[PDB]
């Protein structure tokens, strides 16, 4: 049931202006990365190549190549969030999973996000479409508890 | 069983019978500007021996080919 | 002359109003859109540049060819920098050298110092821009790189493989310096997007969606190669053979368009082939086999000394040139008094030059004392020059390939342009991708269809054979309604003729609403397409082989002509009725007579005015007869009265229809002589053999599909000793004629003296202009590159009353499907020069494209055996489940011997000119394990004929 899927997505997006970021978006929402048995179709119903929909799937970083794990672990590295401390944060947390940044997994997978507008509330984090702010050295032990 | 230049000069007469005007001067006209001796020669016989799967357009034209040596 | 030529200027070149710039202290004035980079290098100030190229538009990627510019704040970039009115600019200040040394130190900090043992050594726009500049020292000692296989700690992640699955050219990603003129190349000039840039940042590497080049959407044009300044994407003939010194221009050996190329040579070593950037049939651009496909002049199989036989039966006798000239003409001599002159006659080859062809159909004439001459054009393009001999006056095309350029719509029937003529289908899409039409009249979904960045298309997938019914269709709905020029039909044509041609065409019958019953296409469809194509400013037709090789050729040419007469696309760049010429010089050998009904020029045999002018310039009497054509020949030789045959350049047994009969008319005949390089499947009933020369080792010309006269020169030596035309001038002394022509010059001298259009030809002026087109005379010294632009040719155009006839190929209960035969972009038509190269790659066997719907009934699965019982034959070939095709529709190819698919054709054709029915045939398609009857007796033959002794 990937070609249903696949072709109804392409149906709701026809007829659209650069249709191509947004039938992506939609695919990766759907299954989670962008299959490489989904390059073509794509391509095709849109009348581009193979080669550019390859492209823009490389340039972008939220296009998943291939699964993360059944979390996941978006941890700011901006000026801000350094400032008070995302380090330390990132170092306990990584301790407590055992998982370096942009160390994935099949549980979980720690990666940088570099913002998320929680600029004052400096440490943040997000889990699993979660925002968490102030992360305490404290708060990481609720964040692994209700994160097996 | 029928002879490659009856069915040529059939073809052509299927062809130039569609236009307008003299309809036969351009078929016998064709006929003497693209065959040969030999073949000219053959249709000229043909049309004299009253060979049946032949168009009346071509044995009317027939006596305005180019004349064989 | 033309500094575009010799020079790479930075950016491609703009239309505009005179605009003066100092650069540099050097006064110019160039276009309004022209660059500075460009600018600055037409006044001969070099700028440093990388990534700029003609070829492609610009990008800010290099940084190198920067430049201090008066009003302009810091150092802006000339390749995207218009030029102003006025403007003062300075290349070089010292704040710029430090730059540019600084950008160079970057790039150079990142690739392998491999100079002196790379590909690409004196041909690097890296190492030559890295000198120029000044790079002295690299001071950033770099951990992270692409080209170490071995990194500290271990493996290069970056490190990519090298890749030599192209058995043409590869990709050594680590000497990449990611500009991108790859990329933009494939996108922008062939139009085929196989190549994109996978990451992001310094993780940027160029790559195709595909493990390997071969395996992508790449046709190996080698526009990527020509434009790779590092080495990166390398010919292999550079890796195996050191770089090439010197640079001849010649033409490729194929496909009509005549793509000009410069040699690269070592020595007489041919190491490679680069476009020329010359010649109005391809600006800089290429194909598969004329850029790689030229290693069959260096094959072993290639035949070098002479050969006689005197029977088929025996072996084959290596020999020198007099006895075997001279066995030849005995024999000729002999059947010549025994069954008259007429029992002689020539076969001469597009494939060789014009000279050599006028020397054939002279030998024929003069010599041989007979009208019995022809030329490929006989299978292909011989109803266009009846068509619109017909209707315009010329037997020719009727614009350039520029014009597409000017073009607003492009109406395709019967062709295949993306393998067919590849740099022509380039520059459509150049144009389909900005904007302009199209649409597709034929039955099988063709990759012009499919391009990307496409604009607006219409399909009209029909049943093959029905291709004057959708025009007489597209016209009734074009009178009914009114979108016609009324003006352009007074002013150029004739309006009597007019009156009746609408009279007739208006009647409701040949309305699209009836044709939909038999012709399989829809009527608005129909209509849709016939109403845009009208309402279209500057439309061009482009017309092939799926109109001319039919039982009604002529009448569909024909009726091409009336639609482009009365909507009045006809008299101006951007529009007209261009045929797509196939063979190279299949113009120019049809011009220098190749025709049983005329002399060089197309002028009649009967025409007295025109026998006086020969019989006084040859001294020798003519005869007023016209000759017979290739199936003609055939017929009588099965018949009898004709016993020789001179086959130059021409495989009249794989190429030619109804291979049983063709054989048996090619068996019963006392001598047919081979002038070809190799042996041929024509060769097998020969009695004698001629070697021959390739066009890198001719000397002359070729006239190409849009009237140009391109210039061939010779780069080798002959393997053989002599050319084409030293044998034939060889032949025709032997048998008494007396010729002495020690160069083709003076054979262009008689050809520009005795036929009108080439009197102003002369290599000097080939040489100077480039290229011309053959109208040339005192009038229009200077060349025609359109045609009809003031009034026509004949005087006034004529409106003729076109009209569908039943095919006599209908299909029935035991050959119910259709049949059509077609071509491929890496294989060419017989395949016996391509066949003997690497593109044994992309085909290697010849398939069948069925429809899948018509192959579950049967049994049939992708990679089966099947065979074809047609009624004039049988064979066997691979099958490939498509939907490509249309149901009760099927789709071959002739490029292999192997398979005898010319068994399966029938002997009906044209009614004109006889050209074949190579695209309709009732076949059988069944499942089946042996091959066949025919091809094994056809192998046998061929192996028990092939001997040598
Ligand atoms: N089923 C089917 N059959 C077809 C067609 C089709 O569409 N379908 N098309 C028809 C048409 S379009 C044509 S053009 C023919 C084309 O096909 P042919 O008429 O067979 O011409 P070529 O493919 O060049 O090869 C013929 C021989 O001439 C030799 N030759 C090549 N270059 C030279 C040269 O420079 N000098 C000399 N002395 N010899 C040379 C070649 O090596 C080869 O041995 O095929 C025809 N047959
Ligand atoms: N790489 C490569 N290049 C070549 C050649 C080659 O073999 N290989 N061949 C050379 C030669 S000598 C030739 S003549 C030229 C010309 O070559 P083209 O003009 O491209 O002709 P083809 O590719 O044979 O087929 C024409 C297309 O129209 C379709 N068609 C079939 N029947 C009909 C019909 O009834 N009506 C309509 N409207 N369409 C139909 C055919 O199926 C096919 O797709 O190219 C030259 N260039
Ligand atoms: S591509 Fe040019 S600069 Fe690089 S190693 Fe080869 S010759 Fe040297
Ligand atoms: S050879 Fe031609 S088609 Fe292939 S990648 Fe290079 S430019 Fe593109
Ligand atoms: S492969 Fe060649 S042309 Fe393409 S980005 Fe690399 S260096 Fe430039
Ligand atoms: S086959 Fe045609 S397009 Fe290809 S190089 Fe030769 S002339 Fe050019
Ligand atoms: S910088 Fe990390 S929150 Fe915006
Ligand atoms: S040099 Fe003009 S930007 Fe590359
Ligand atoms: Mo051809
Ligand atoms: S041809």
């Amino acid at each position: 049931t990937d070609t249903a899927r696949l072709r109804a997505i392409l149906a709701a997006h026809r007829g659209r202006e650069g249709a191509l970021l947004p039938i992506l978006h939609d695919v990766q929402a759907a299954f989670g990365f962008i299959p490489e048995d989904a390059y073509a179709p794509i391509a095709a119903d849109l009348g581009l190549t193979r080669a550019e929909v390859a492209g823009v799937v490389g340039f972008y970083h939220d296009f998943r190549k291939a699964p993360a794990g059944r979390h996941v672990i978006k941890l700011c590295r901006a000026e801000a969030c350094q400032a008070m401390g995302m380090d330390a944060v990132q170092a306990r947390l990584e301790s407590a999973l055992g998982l370096r940044l942009g160390d994935s997994s099949e549980a979980v997978t720690l990666e940088a996000v570099y913002c998320l507008g929680l600029c004052a509330c400096a440490p943040a984090a997000m889990v699993d479409d979660r925002l968490v702010g102030r992360l305490d050295a404290a708060a990481v032990a609720g964040i692994v508890a209700e994160l097996g | 069983s029928d002879d490659k230049i009856i069915r040529m000069a059939n073809q052509i007469a299927a062809f130039f019978a569609v236009q307008p005007g003299d309809r036969a001067g351009p078929v016998a006209a064709h006929i003497s500007e693209n065959w040969s001796a030999p073949m000219r020669a053959a249709l000229l016989a043909h049309v004299a021996a009253q060979s049946p799967g032949l168009d009346p357009l071509v044995i009317a034209a027939a006596p305005q080919i180019r004349p064989v040596p | 002359p033309p500094l575009d030529w010799t020079q790479d200027m930075g950016t491609p070149k703009r239309e505009g109003a005179p605009v003066h710039l100092t650069i540099d202290g050097v006064e110019v004035t160039v276009p309004a859109g022209t660059s500075v980079l460009r600018a600055a290098a037409e006044a001969g100030i070099s700028i440093p540049k990388l990534c700029a190229t003609d070829n492609v538009e610009p990008v800010g990627s290099c940084r190198l060819c920067m430049v201090e510019i008066e009003g302009m704040r810091g150092t802006p970039t000339s390749c995207t920098t218009p030029v102003a009115p006025g403007m003062r600019v300075h290349t070089q200040t010292p704040q710029l050298q430090k730059l540019r040394r600084g950008v160079m130190e970057l790039y150079i900090s990142d690739h392998p110092l491999d100079c002196l043992t790379c590909a690409a050594n004196g041909d690097c726009e890296l190492q030559d821009m890295a000198g120029a500049v000044g790079l002295r020292e690299v001071r950033y000692q770099a951990k992270d790189t692409h080209f170490a296989r071995r990194d500290a700690t271990g493996p290069n992640p970056r490190y990519i493989p090298k890749d030599n699955s192209n058995p043409y050219f590869s990709y050594d990603p680590a000497k990449c310096i990611v500009c991108m003129r790859c990329v933009r190349a494939c996108e922008e000039v062939q139009g085929t997007f196989a190549l994109t840039v996978m990451g992001r940042g310094f993780d940027a590497r160029i790559s195709p969606a595909a493990p390997d080049f071969l395996s992508s959407d790449c046709v190996s044009c080698g526009a990527c190669v020509q434009a790779c300044p590092t080495a990166t994407l390398v010919e292999k003939s550079v890796e195996r053979i050191g770089t090439p010194e010197r640079k001849v221009v010649t033409t490729c050996a194929y496909c009509g368009v005549g793509c000009s190329f410069e040699a690269h040579m070592l020595g007489d070593q041919l190491v490679r082939m680069v476009p020329w950037k010359g010649g109005a049939a391809n600006r800089g651009h290429s194909c598969v086999k004329g850029r790689f496909a030229y290693g069959y002049a260096t094959h072993q199989d290639r035949i070098l000394k002479p050969m006689i036989r005197d029977k088929i039966t025996d072996p084959w006798r290596e020999v020198n040139w007099t006895e075997a000239l001279d066995f030849t003409a005995t024999r000729l001599r002999a059947l010549r008094d025994s069954h008259g002159a007429d029992a002689l006659g020539v076969i001469t080859s597009s494939r060789c030059t014009n000279e050599e062809t006028y020397l054939v159909q002279k030998l024929a004439r003069a010599v041989f004392g007979t009208n019995n001459t022809d030329t490929c054009a006989r299978v292909c393009h011989s109803p266009t020059g009846y068509g619109l001999k017909q209707t315009f006056g010329t037997s020719a095309g009727t614009q350039d390939f520029d014009s597409v350029e000017e073009t607003d719509l492009a109406l395709v029937i019967g062709a295949n342009p993306t393998d067919g003529h590849p740099v022509f289908a380039s520059r459509l899409r150049k144009r389909l991708r900005a904007g302009a039409k199209l649409i597709v009249v034929d039955p099988r979904r063709i990759d012009l269809l499919n391009t990307p960045h496409r604009g607006e298309a219409w399909h009209l997938q029909l049943k093959p054979g029905t291709n004057v019914a959708v025009m007489t269709a597209m016209a009734h709905v074009i009178v009914t309604e009114q979108i016609f020029d009324k003006r352009f039909i007074g002013d150029r044509c004739d309006w009597d003729e007019w009156a009746d041609y609408a009279e007739f065409v208006a009647n409701p019958e040949y309305a699209p609403e009836a044709v939909e019953s038999l012709t399989g296409v829809p009527a608005g469809l129909l209509r849709q397409a016939a109403r845009a194509y009208a309402a279209a400013p500057n439309a061009a037709i482009y017309y092939g082989l799926g109109v001319t090789e039919h039982s009604q050729g002529s009448t569909t040419v024909i009726a091409i002509a009336n639609l482009a007469m009365m909507t009045g696309n006809i008299g101006r760049p951007g529009v007209g009725v261009n045929p797509l010429r196939g063979q190279n010089n299949v113009q120019g050998s049809c011009d220098m007579g190749s025709f049983p009904h005329e002399f060089p020029g197309y002028r009649h045999v009967s025409d007295d005015a025109t026998r006086g002018l020969f019989e006084r310039t040859w001294g020798v009497t003519l005869s007023s007869e016209p000759g017979l054509r290739i199936p003609n020949m055939l017929d009588a030789a099965v018949e009898g009265r004709f016993k020789a045959l001179y086959v130059q350049g021409e495989d009249i047994l794989q190429s030619d229809p109804d291979t049983r009969h063709v054989s048996a008319g090619l068996a019963a005949m006392d001598l047919v002589i081979v002038h070809d390089l190799f042996l041929n499947e024509t060769a097998n009933y020969a009695h004698v053999f001629l070697p021959g020369s390739t066009f890198l080792e001719k000397d002359g010309t070729f006239t190409n599909a849009e009237r140009r006269i391109n210039r061939v020169r010779r780069v080798m030596a002959p393997k053989a000793g002599f050319a084409d035309w030293e044998v034939t001038q060889m032949l025709a002394n032997a048998l008494g004629a007396g010729w002495h022509y020690t160069h083709p010059s003076e054979i262009m001298a008689e050809i520009a003296a005795t036929t009108p259009g080439f009197a102003a030809v002369t290599y000097e002026m080939l040489d100077a202009r480039g290229s011309v087109q053959w109208p040339c005379n005192e009038k229009a010294p200077e060349g025609s590159p359109i045609m009809h632009v003031e009034g026509f040719v004949r005087g006034k155009g004529r409106f003729i009353r076109t009209a569908y006839l039943p095919t006599d190929e209908k299909t029935g209960p035991r050959f119910p499907l259709l049949l059509t035969t077609g071509r491929i972009l890496s294989q060419y038509n017989v395949g016996a020069q391509t066949r003997r190269t690497e593109n044994t790659v992309w085909h290697g066997e010849d398939r069948l494209e069925i429809h899948p719907t018509d192959a579950e009934t049967r049994g049939i699965r992708d990679g089966d055996w099947v065979r074809l019982a047609s009624r004039a034959g049988e064979t066997t070939l691979r099958a490939t489940v498509t939907d490509r095709v249309s149901p009760g529709v099927v789709y071959t190819t002739f490029h292999h011997p192997d398979t005898q698919a010319n068994v399966v054709t029938t002997d009906t054709s044209d009614w004109a000119t006889n050209c074949p029915e190579y695209k309709v045939t009732a076949v059988q398609v069944a499942a089946s394990n042996g091959p066949s009857d025919w091809q094994q007796d056809y192998a046998a033959q061929a192996a028990a004929a092939r001997r040598i002794e």
